[PDB]
RNA sequence: UUGUUUUCACUUUCUCCCCGCACUAAUGUGGGGAAAACUGGCUUUAUUUCUUCAAUUAUUUUUUUUGCUGAGGA
RNA sequence: UUGGAUAAGGUGCCUAAAUAUUCGCUCAUGAGAUCCCAUAAAAGGUGUUGGUUCAUAUGAACUAGCCCUGAAAAUGGAUGGCGCUAAAGCGGA
RNA sequence: CCUUCGAUGUCGGCUCUUCCUAUCAUUGGGACGCAGAAGUCUCAAAGUGUCGGAUUGUUCACCCGCUAAUAGGGAACGUGA
RNA sequence: UGCGAAGCUAAGUCUGUUGGAUAAUGGCUGAACGCCUCUUAAGCCAGAAACCAUGCUGAUUAAACAAUACUAUCUUUUUUGUUUGCUAAUGUAAAAGAGAAAUUAUAUAUGUACCGGUACAUAAAUAAUCCUAUCACCUUUUUCGUGAGCUGAGCUGUGAGCUAGGCAAUAGUUCUUUAACAACAAAAAAGAGCACAAACUGUAGACGACUUU
């Protein structure tokens, strides 16, 4: 028979299995889309963990009771240790899904980003990217005609470098970053000179827009019902305890759903916050860049006493709206909206 | 060039069956170029080849052939029934035989 | 039920036809016509120093024996409507507030306000080639136009649904957009 | 029946009389390709296919719709699990059968140029009344989720105009090898003249 | 509580004419009439291989290509 | 046991045999599809066709085949499945 | 009284999941004996949600309130290793 | 008693999208039936928390796959064969000419030339078609094309021929016509690094696994 009273289930089927993710880094499954009116222009960035901070403001939004009275808010600044292109990846559309036509790597790669091939660079040759680097120009220009003939999607081969952050490890994170814009002929000349060098945000990265963050999420192993689905507690009469599901099902089906919250592993799941609107362009070593002209003050994106479990910041900053996901020293990618 | 042919070629369907019943003494076999009845009653004296190979000799060679000969017409489509020295293995449906031009 | 079905068209004097595989080409005076009709079973007659067309269907059963009769009165309906321009006789019609117009862009992105006082955006499209634009005789009438019976018509259709009001009476409230006769130029 | 391969070009092509007569040929033994079979018709309204579909997508096993039936949008894969349905899928023979078929959306690159073979048993305009309202499969897959309907077009496109211009070539090809047929014939001696005559050659 | 007979109305056409005079689906048509009857049927003549001599039933005689079977041992 | 030929039932594929021939009917935005058998009614029907009846090529009233409404239940779902509409549906031959 | 008496754990509540629609609210509509409100009849629709308490073992019930609504049911009268 | 870094934690803070066809309704035309008439006639549009996408989560859910980087003595032709548990070695779901590239419309399409239109051709049992097969050998007279080496072009080889010549098959009546493809073994000729473990880490964790040095 039906239930006597009746409440939203417990959790969301919407993020299952909650297993644990494959991988460290946070992968894009989507990047935003592209138009045929838009001009050329960059699409993404990464980063590690940054911070997640208040700044003071002041409502206009016609109506409301605070308005012109002073305002606390909640936002993120965040972190660029200079990202490295090193590589170009053309892809084409096709009926089983968009697949690579070829990618072309820079002439001369770093070493952090050679690391990451390996895992025991220490005792290796250190013989990866040591003869594909030393090819002529003829054959970059007989494909990378190929590349604007035949693919619609480009896509920039970056890599971070963890020397610039407090970071044990030594292996770069590689991710590759889509380029946006409109017409076809109008990406040659653009996808041409900006190919090897790091990466400055100001480029793209501008006040009042929107953007992204993707992450993995803190690990608690294997946890119970009442922490991993947030379930009520039996009383405490209980026979064999009372953290857990009662009925898991009824008779028929003769089986339980996968609907049914049991134990399992909770956390160091992949996750995407959205609607996060940027606000503020910002840099690393210029003084006059967090605070403002009320205050005329002296200090910056420099923290104090020491970021706890994480080190020193020495690198760029910005800001953008909302809190992020993940641990300290967890890499943070960057989308737009 | 070489390796004239002189037969006809054929397909070996299943066996002469029912619904979920089976005759392995007939064997159903389809010839290249027969769709009535009326022309596959012009092969009814001619005899049938199933040429097989196997995977070591046996007479010093590597194939196997078992005879037979057609019987007479099934359907009405040009498929025509066989009967064999011995019953056709159920694991050469499918596969090609020769309806010989003799007699 | 029977097995030759057709008639024979008067073709206007005023236009010259022409056939190929059911896609009649004519040219009037104000243009060209052709249409699209490959979801009927139709043959076609003709002549031109004699004129008059003939749609034929063969072995027309009477459930698609209609088909003709709507096309036998339509296409020539249509050259006498490209000839002489279709007018139909709409009414802006208002109780309380007297319609506010902003026709933008030359006939085209018409707009009404005006209507029940909302003070909102609203607006409903019509054919290309097709106009429905302010009689200067009276501001309360729009005069319709055009070349195809379904030019001419479709413009008059798509704007009494458009701007629709909510919880109120019509046998009281008595607002409307109306459409009541047909002319010609 | 009796070629190492058939390819059949499922343009215009009913989709149950296709598949069973597919599945005829698979159980006998015949390799088949389908190719673009995103313009297979379906007799009926695009609604009331749309409306099957709709039916079939609301059906999964409620313990565990991973186990359960997976519903394989793209159309290709559509007249693929139809040829399924139609043979014994269940038995090593039949799923021998099975895999003897390919199903493609367009023509991909080996099936540019070989013949593509049509089965007038199943086409639309032998086997429908004129009257009678059909659907379009790559329109009911693309209503369905599938959502390659327009690259699959702009493919064949190019398609055709390569086919255009091949084709062009080789009606030149073709019509040179017969005007020197004409006079490769009257240099021949009249007795193999008048064979070649007489048995329309 | 019937037989019987009598009365008219029919058919071939690329016949033709007239009216609508091209209105035909056509190398014609909607309507009114004249034509012979090249249609046809009827009675004959010698022939049925120039050409039909069919179909059904009853009563008979064969024939093409072929599947399977060979009990027995007087 | 070997051949032949059939009964019931079938001949689009599953599945051996007709995408047979021949004549009609039907389009269903929950069509229909073999005795038992696996539900369906009252009530509504100017589509088809033969109708039947009466009124001066002219109107209705009935009548009956197919189709539709009436026709709502719980795990996901079953003309056996796929599917089928110039039927592979319904009624014959 | 068809199955089970060499045993299918027989009420209710708690907990938890799913399903149905004969829709309570929310969405978009048609009608009204519809001026507006507020409502009543009805259509497509099950995506989302349907509560806190006093008495009673109770289901049922009945009150006090909140709510937008506090709709009706199934799942071996769902759910006692 | 106290905070109680950080951890963990809510009772706090952060965040929680736009696109397609879509029911009733209203219409265009307009029959049936002179004319009216949303269609129990035919053809065309307006239009919802539902649907499918987008987005998000998995993807040993596809026993799936791609590009890249480095490496493994390695790779191409010929002959003979594959008739201590091992150290030569063979398997076919289908060879017998397994021959065949326009696209499209079905109440006709396709080409060519002009500016969807025009004109002219082609096609309509369309695979009921077309294409490919046997002329062995050697000798001689030579002819026309393609490759090695050589400087649009000479020579050799190759493929197809022309003239003329004389030269072979035989196993007793058939038991598959041993004829295909792919692989492997031996012998000849030619060319051609990483991971696990270990210690550390703790962004991870029941153990594996995972993140690192």
């Amino acid at each position: 028979s039906h239930r006597k009273f009746e409440r939203p289930r417990h959790g969301s089927l919407g993020f299952l299995p909650r297993k644990r993710c494959k991988r460290l880094r946070g992968k894009i499954r989507s990047f935003p889309k592209d138009d045929k009116e838009k001009p050329p222009h960059f699409t993404a960035f990464m980063g590690y963990k940054a911070g997640m901070t208040h700044i003071v403001r002041e409502v206009d939004k016609p109506g409301s009771k605070l308005h012109k009275k002073e305002i606390v808010e909640a936002c993120t600044i965040i972190e660029c240790a200079p990202m490295v292109v090193v590589g170009i990846v053309g892809y084409r559309e096709t009926p089983k899904g968009l697949r690579i036509l070829s990618t072309v790597w820079a002439n001369h790669v770093s070493d952090e980003f050679r690391r990451r091939y390996y895992k025991n660079w220490y005792k290796s040759e250190k013989k990866a990217f040591t003869k594909s680097l030393n090819v002529p120009e003829a054959t970059k220009n007989c494909l990378l005609k190929r590349i604007e003939k035949y693919c619609t999607v480009l896509r920039a081969i970056c890599h971070t470098q963890p020397s610039k952050t407090p970071l044990r490890m030594k292996k770069a994170h590689i991710m590759e970053v889509q380029i946006n814009g409109g017409s076809m002929k109008e990406k040659l000349e653009f996808v041409k000179e900006m190919l090897e060098k790091n990466l400055p945000v100001s480029t793209v990265f501008n006040p009042n827009e929107m953007i992204d963050v993707i992450s993995v999420t803190k690990g608690h192993g294997t946890k119970g019902v009442v922490s991993r689905y947030g379930v009520k507690r039996l009383p405490r009469k209980t026979h064999r305890g009372l953290r857990k599901v009662a009925c898991i099902g009824a008779w028929h089906p003769a089986r339980v759903q996968f609907q049914i919250p049991r134990h399992g592993q909770k956390g160091y799941f992949h996750r995407t916050e959205r609607n996060k609107k940027i606000y503020r362009i910002g840099l690393k070593t210029d003084k006059n860049s967090a605070s403002t002209d009320a205050d005329i003050t002296e200090k910056k994106i420099t923290p104090m006493g020491g970021f706890p479990h994480y080190g020193v910041v020495n690198e760029d900053f910005l800001l953008l709206k909302g809190c992020v996901a993940g641990t300290k020293k967890r890499p943070i990618t960057l989308r737009k909206n | 060039l070489q390796a004239v042919r002189l037969y006809e070629k054929g397909v070996i369907l299943g066996y002469k069956r029912s619904q979920r019943n089976q005759d392995p003494n007939f064997t159903l076999i389809s010839i290249k170029n027969v769709n009535t009845k009326k022309h596959a009653q012009f092969y009814v004296g001619k005899r049938v080849a199933y040429v097989y190979r196997t995977t070591k000799h046996h007479d010093g060679v590597k194939i196997k052939c078992i005879w037979g000969k057609v019987c007479r017409t099934h359907g009405n489509s040009g498929v025509i029934r066989a009967k064999f020295k011995t019953h056709i293995p159920p694991k050469a449906f499918g596969d090609r035989v020769r309806i010989l031009m003799y007699p | 039920k029977t097995i030759v079905s057709t008639q024979k068209v008067l073709i206007p004097e005023g236009v010259k036809v022409a056939i190929n595989a059911r896609k009649v080409t004519v040219s009037g005076k104000y243009g060209t016509l052709r249409r699209s009709f490959r979801h009927l079973p139709i043959d076609i007659r003709l002549n031109k120093l004699k004129k008059y067309i003939k749609v034929v269907m063969w072995f027309g059963v009477p459930d698609s024996l209609a088909c003709i009769r709507t096309v036998c009165t339509h296409l020539k309906n249509m050259f006498t409507g490209v000839t002489k321009k279709f007018l139909y006789k709409m009414r802006l019609v208002h109780a309380h507030f007297p319609i506010n117009s902003n026709i933008v862009d030359n006939n085209t992105r018409i707009e009404i306000r005006n209507y029940l006082g909302e003070k909102s955006v609203r607006f409903v499209k019509a054919l290309p080639g097709v106009v429905i634009e302010k009689s200067p005789n009276v501001k309360d009438e729009i005069y319709v136009s055009g070349a195809d019976i379904e030019n001419v018509s479709l413009t008059a259709a798509l704007i009494h649904q458009s701007v629709l009001c909510r919880n109120k009476d019509i046998r009281k409230f008595l607002d409307g957009i109306y459409v009541s006769e047909v002319t010609t130029v | 029946m009796y070629k190492k391969e058939y390819v059949i070009d499922c343009k215009g092509h009913l989709l149950g009389r296709l598949a069973s007569l597919i599945a005829k040929e698979l159980l006998n033994g015949q390799r088949i390709v389908a190719v673009r079979c995103e313009d297979i018709n379906i007799s009926g309204s695009l609604y009331r296919n749309k409306l099957k579909y709709q039916e079939f997508l609301r059906l999964r096993t409620n313990t565990n719709p991973k186990k359960g039936p997976l519903h394989l949008r793209e159309p290709s894969k559509i007249l693929w699990r139809c040829v399924r349905g139609m043979l014994p899928h269940k038995t090593y023979k039949g799923q021998l059968a099975l895999k003897k078929l390919k199903v493609c959306v367009g023509m991909p690159y080996p099936y540019d140029k070989k013949k593509k073979y049509v089965l007038p048993s199943a086409l639309r305009a032998f086997r429908l009344k004129k009257h009678r309202r059909y659907c379009r499969l790559g329109t009911l897959s693309s209503r369905v989720g599938w959502n390659y309907d327009t690259l699959v077009k702009k493919n064949e496109v190019l398609r055709k105009q390569v086919s255009k211009a091949y084709y062009k070539k080789k009606v030149n090809n073709l019509n040179e090898k017969k005007e020197i047929k004409t006079e490769a014939l009257n240099l021949i001696n009249p007795e193999q003249r008048q064979v070649l005559e007489n048995f329309g050659y």
